[PDB]
């Protein structure tokens, strides 16, 4: 039956060539008799092309291949939640099965025009620099972008951390659900990652999908896409998700390879042309939806590798034209001891202060000697997330000029010995700017007193 | 004195430039490397075009 | 055995066809009962009509059309086991040390499926090598990649040899030697000096296992070589469950002979030029040199740096797995400091507060700002003489002449070399010692106290020493 | 019968594909009706492709091909000795037959780990910038790398004829053989290249391997492969040879016609994949023996013709990787009058310092400093009295060190005569020479020690180093010298 079975007539290159599956359906996922996974790719007259999600070792010439009747899919619900699974949903921590909700297509259109709507809540990052200059909001396109070892991991994995103080609240609607998209990362490094979590108990709400280096260059192609629709049943279904990409650079090496393997000729940097359709596909998911939808939005925060330090690169090019902003963490900064390494004057949010908090935009008068210690101030150690009634007093006391007269090195130690104090006696005004949001001008006074009194007491 | 003043000052002007000079080798030598990747891949592209 | 039938050759590329229609897999390896030895091919395609296409591991000249051809039912084989110690293989598995057959009883493939994720190690831990200067300024990842930089002169074989002893002495654990794409006079270099030094004893116990492919090879060698070391290695892991070191020399030789394969096989050329499955050909080897249950493989990696650009496709994605990097320099050399390592060009990542700990980050930070200050102002030291600073710099930099005298260690495979005593100096002892010396405890005591003594215990004796004399 | 014989199907440029010749081995050597020979280099399901040794004019579609049953080979022995073989050991020199002691394929494989030995004797070039700071050593791979007209030929040229002070004597052991692979060469210039060697009376101790630039490329590529399958005979019968390739990029450049007439996938520089597999299958057929197998060595002095002087080129890259050293000659000092233009700043030998002679290691060990340390004050020198004593020294020094290690061509000189010159230039003595007079005292001194010091360099030569006496009459001699001069 040529109708629903087919022969390999050739494999290599991670490409099999296959005789019949006359009623395959384009991008059709196909199982060869070893249980490796395929798509249909291109299909001609008399054969069809399969792109392999595993090692070429699996098949052989003149080996069934098989139609699972299903465009490719990925499972998805909140059973995922807590758990890593691979670039086509299965599981790889052993922790057991998935109860999925439901399934939903790998590549499915990003919302239109009309679906959506402005962006206007924050994503809580709990970073000084990044909440207080360049603004994330729900539903926006952040690319983190820079060299190796610059700190690019960290802020999202920042990010992630710092949610929990939300998701653990009884209010659904401020809750954001996490999902980190491992593409050409070492397994120890996931796995480390998956233990910080679970050692800071953020793994409740996170969900990481993992196509490791080792995983065929397919898997690392596709692994975004299902972790896009992952978000998207979040997004979907009413709920807040925050989608981290680490990285977009091996993804498009990997399509790159996939595309050069089948012939496809080679544009600038030898990337194939359709490496921004790779990425637009992808990054347009991130929407803000209206209330005829209901209110969800999925967060994208892509991050790429820059070879040397420069930006004119293509792919950075190209993801800066799909995004909504960028974070460049620069190297320089970052072995001078600026850690996060934010290059402020690169860095934007195009969407910007519509999502920030209202009080740190009435405190920070636009941040963007004196600026020496605010640098000093910006610093944050890893793991080391602040709540924004402990940003706006830091933001506030260098703004208004309070901390110009204390030592340099000692700046650290004020952050340290202010908010305890502001904590163990004033807990009144971090409770309003908590609940409010938004300073009034007497609560502006109320933190004027408090500071030109504790500085003096430092 | 002038003249003690002069040559310490054409001492000092000469090592800012030569370390400024160390720094524009420094990038250019960022800019050198790409432009070689680059010429590499394409002239690669036009034989493969040409073979394919 | 399944028998087919040669039917091009093409430069290193066999096609063979196997009438039979029972066909062998991708990887496997066929192999040719030519005169002069037989010849391994590897199955690259199966290009249709029941024709495979392969790679040859040694010359195609001789072969003629239509010469059979037998599938050995599995990719190549290689020993294992305590018989491989002492001794040189090629890629496919023979002894080419002259010295007889590896009765092993046991032969495994190259081509392993790495670790599930299950089974990767959930926290980073140092392997404690011994040598004060990595252990405490950029210590090494169990389980991870070390990148060694330099050349001629700067002590690079005598450090591995050190790392070997080292590592056998206080784990137990053996060793692995790989040469991929280098110079044959420089592999018996080698296989003399450590029969010398004693990490080979073809009447005894040798600790290091040798597999060497070299520039003679063809790329399809080439190409393969590092997975054989790797199973050696991996062998090593999972059945005695040991600490295993991984060398490789060098690593853009496994980068340019993938390159090299790939072109002969119609592959499309990627970037500045290297294959299109470079990422993935430098995984499949590199994440399977990690930590699991059993045990852990540590590699250590020579890595070449085309045109000196560390953005080079080749070592832009080897950088992306190395845990650590060690540069050894003449500079340090001619300040007699050995084993040569620049304490501040060396790095790692497992430098940090929780994986080490804040007693040794604290150490390690304060050692390397004094030795950044003393270099940052190494100059107008000589221009305006030492006197001339102020008290603090003058302190700091008596701390960090003596810190860097302090960081030369005498390796115990040199004695025969150099007459010095060789000893360890563990990780506890390296961290208390220059913590003694930050605090300025032993600032009293004069700097050739500190040279190729050891611990801090032996400054003690040998200022008593030179006291004496 | 379709065995052992076929019939062309296309001919192109240097390429012809060929029906039949089932039983044909890859690389073989075939016949053609009309004589032209050619080689199989792709052998495909239905044809056979066959790089021809010459012009396509004599092979014609329909004509039949028979097969010789021999992979290409080249004849071996001493019988070559003072002969011009073309690549397939066929004489050019118009005189007779070659009396062959065999025959030797030229792929063939280099020796492994196992029967090497450390590279621990000298080849004595007789240039004075070589043997004291870039020494060669027998079994070593040396490149000799720089742009045109920079002296690369005649580094080689002087290493050959400076020999014939040890291949005319008995000790077998000393005696150094060899072999001259003029690739790309015009044939004029190795046509006067045999004619200096057989003034000289090189020749009798020589063999030019010739694949000029208007022969096919197949041979080019063959006869680096050819010189050294000559070479290993001696190698494997206990004798010393020493090959020189000038030069390989143009081997290099007939590898990447063959391959791309043969539709082979290009790579980089439009180059085959494998050219580091040329390459280095090449030159590490070099080595140094073990006393298992006779002890016998080759030396390679491969030449890279550089354009601009950029050794970041793919072919340089690869040879420089491959090669124990190099020698750079840069054409920098040579239109400036420095003759050879070895920049001793750039070349390097990692392990001749160990087969070094013993005299000129105790002598010119600090040639290097005073040299590193006079070419960081050659940028100051044109400034004049504004320079401290302790430059002006180096400055004095350096000069006349460098107007020692030129010298004249088809000139080159006995270690017993280089180590008094280096060690009156590294003891100072000549500083009270005008820089212009420096080739008047050389050639005078020389006479001097042979005229009234022969004993001393008579011990030299036969003890090779200096004891605690003979550094002191040289000192004697050279400042007694030095000051009647
Ligand atoms: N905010 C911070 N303050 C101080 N140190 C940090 C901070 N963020 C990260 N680090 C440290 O710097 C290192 C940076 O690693 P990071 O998480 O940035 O990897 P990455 O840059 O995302 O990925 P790669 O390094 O592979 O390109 C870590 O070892 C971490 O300990
Ligand atoms: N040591 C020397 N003293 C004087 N003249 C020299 C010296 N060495 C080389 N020359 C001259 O420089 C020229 C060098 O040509 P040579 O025989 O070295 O070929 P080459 O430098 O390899 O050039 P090509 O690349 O064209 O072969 C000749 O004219 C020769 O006379
Ligand atoms: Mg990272
Ligand atoms: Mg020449």
């Amino acid at each position: 039956n040529l109708n629903e079975t087919g022969r390999v007539l050739a494999v290599g290159d991670g490409i099999a060539r296959v005789f019949g599956l006359n009623n395959i359906q384009a991008e059709e996922l196909v199982e060869f008799s070893s249980g490796v996974k395929g798509m249909a790719l291109n299909l001609e007259p008399g054969q069809v092309g399969i792109v392999l999600f595993g090692s070429d070792r699996l098949v052989k010439e003149g080996e069934l291949v098989k139609r699972t009747g299903n465009i490719v899919d990925v499972p998805v619900g909140p059973g995922l939640l807590g758990r890593v699974v691979d670039a086509l949903g299965n599981p790889i921590d052993g922790k057991g099965p998935i109860d999925a909700a439901g399934r939903s297509r790998a590549q499915v259109k990003a919302p239109g025009i009309l679906p959506r709507r402005s962006v206007h809540e924050p994503v809580q990052t709990g970073l000084k620099a990044v909440d207080a200059l360049v603004p994330i909001g729900r539903g926006q396109r952040e690319l983190i972008i820079g060299d190796r070892q610059t700190g690019k991991t960290a802020v999202a994995l920042d990010t992630i951390l710092n949610q929990k103080r939300w998701n653990n609240g009884s209010d659904e609607s401020k809750k954001l659900y996490c999902v980190y998209v491992a593409v050409g990362q070492k397994r120890s490094t996931v796995a480390q990652l998956v233990q910080t979590l679970e050692q800071h108990d953020a793994m409740k709400y996170s969900i990481i999908v993992a196509a490791t280096a080792s995983e065929a260059a397919p898997l690392q192609y596709l692994a975004p896409f299902t972790a896009a629709s992952i978000g998207e049943w979040f997004r979907d279904n009413g709920k807040h998700a925050l989608i981290v990409y680490d990285d977009l650079s091996k993804q498009a090496v990997a399509y790159r390879q996939l595309s050069l393997l089948l012939r496809r000729p080679p544009g600038r940097e030898a990337y194939p042309g359709d490496v921004f359709y790779l990425h637009s596909r992808l990054l347009e998911r991130a929407a803000k939806l209206s209330e005829k939808e209901g209110s969800g939005s999925l967060t994208a925060l892509p991050v790429i590798e820059t070879q040397g330090g420069d930006v004119s690169a293509y792919i950075p090019t190209n993801v800066i034209s799909i995004t909504d902003g960028q974070i460049f963490l620069e190297a320089e900064l970052f072995y001078k001891g600026i850690r996060p390494a934010i290059n402020v004057g690169l860095s934007v949010s195009r969407v910007g202060s519509a999502a920030q908090v209202k009080a740190l935009k009435q405190v920070a008068g636009s941040l963007k000697v004196r600026g020496e210690r605010l640098t000093q101030l910006l610093k944050q150690n890893q793991y080391s997330p602040l709540a924004t009634e402990e940003q706006v007093p830091l933001i506030y006391a260098g703004v208004n000029g309070h901390l110009d007269g204390i030592e340099l090195s000692r700046i650290g130690e004020f952050e340290s010995s202010f908010l305890s104090y502001l904590k163990s006696n004033h807990n009144e005004l971090l409770t309003e700017i908590r609940e409010k949001g938004e300073l009034s001008k007497e609560l502006l006074a109320s933190l004027k007193s408090a500071t030109e009194s504790f500085v003096a007491t430092f | 004195q002038g003249y003690a003043a002069e040559i310490s000052a054409r001492r000092n002007a000469m090592d800012n430039a030569s370390k400024n000079a160390g720094d524009m080798i420094n990038r250019y030598s960022i800019l050198y490397n790409r432009t070689r990747q680059a010429v590499i891949t394409n002239e690669l592209v036009d034989i493969i075009t040409g073979a394919s | 055995p399944i028998t087919g039938k040669v039917t091009a050759v093409i430069g290193a590329i066999v096609d063979v066809h196997f009438e039979q229609s029972e066909l062998p897999a991708i990887l496997n390896a066929l192999e040719i009962k030519t005169p002069q030895g037989k010849l391994v091919l590897e199955v690259a395609q199966h290009l249709g009509e029941n024709t495979v296409r392969t790679i040859a591991m040694d010359g195609t000249e001789g072969l003629v059309r239509g010469e059979k051809v037998l599938d050995t039912g599995g990719p190549i084989s290689v020993p294992v086991g305590r018989e491989t110690l002492g001794r040189i293989i090629n890629v496919i598995g023979e002894p080419i040390d002259e010295r007889g057959p590896i009765k092993s009883k046991l032969r495994k493939p190259i081509h392993a499926d790495p670790p599930s994720f299950a089974e990767q190690s959930t926290s980073a831990e140092i392997l404690e090598t011994g040598i004060k200067v990595v252990d405490l300024l950029a210590p090494y990842a169990r389980g991870g990649k070390i990148g060694l930089f330099g050349g001629a002169g700067v002590g690079k074989t005598v450090f591995i040899q050190e790392l070997i002893n080292n590592i056998a002495k206080a784990h137990g654990g053996f060793s692995v030697f790989t040469g991929v794409g280098e110079r044959t006079r420089e592999g018996n270099d080698l296989y003399r000096e450590m029969k010398e030094t004693g990490v080979i004893n073809l009447e005894g116990e040798s600790k290091v296992a040798l597999v060497f492919g070299q520039m003679n090879e063809p790329p399809g060698a080439r190409a393969r070589v590092a997975l054989t070391g790797l199973t050696i290695a991996e062998y090593f892991r999972d059945e005695e469950g040991q600490d295993v070191l991984l060398f490789i020399d060098n690593i853009f030789r496994f980068t340019q002979a993938g390159s090299e394969v790939s072109a002969l096989l119609g592959r499309i050329p990627s970037a500045v030029g290297y294959q299109p499955t470079l990422a993935t050909d430098m995984g499949l080897l590199q994440e399977r040199i990690t930590t699991t249950k059993k045990g852990s493989v540590t590699s250590v990696q020579a890595v070449y740096v085309p045109a000196d650009d560390l953005t080079d496709p080749a070592p832009a994605t080897t950088f992306a797995h190395l845990d650590a990097t060690t540069v050894l320099s003449r500079g340090i050399s001619e300040l007699g400091i050995y084993p040569a390592v620049d304490p501040l060009d060396s790095k790692s990542r497992l430098l940090d507060a929780a994986v080490v700990g804040q007693e040794h980050y604290d150490v390690a930070s304060k050692v390397q700002e004094t030795l950044q200050t003393y270099k940052s102002l190494q100059d107008i030291i000589a221009i305006l003489g030492m006197d001339e600073l102020s008290e603090q710099d003058k302190l700091t930099v008596e701390r960090a002449r003596k810190i860097q005298r302090f960081l030369s260690q005498p390796f115990a495979v040199a004695e025969v070399f150099t007459g010095i005593p060789g000893k360890l100096v563990r990780l506890k002892d390296t961290v208390a010692s220059f913590k003694a010396v930050l605090e300025g405890k032993y600032d009293n005591i004069p700097e050739h106290a500190f040279y190729m003594v050891g611990g801090i215990e032996d400054v003690v004796a040998k200022a008593e020493k030179l006291a004496a004399e």
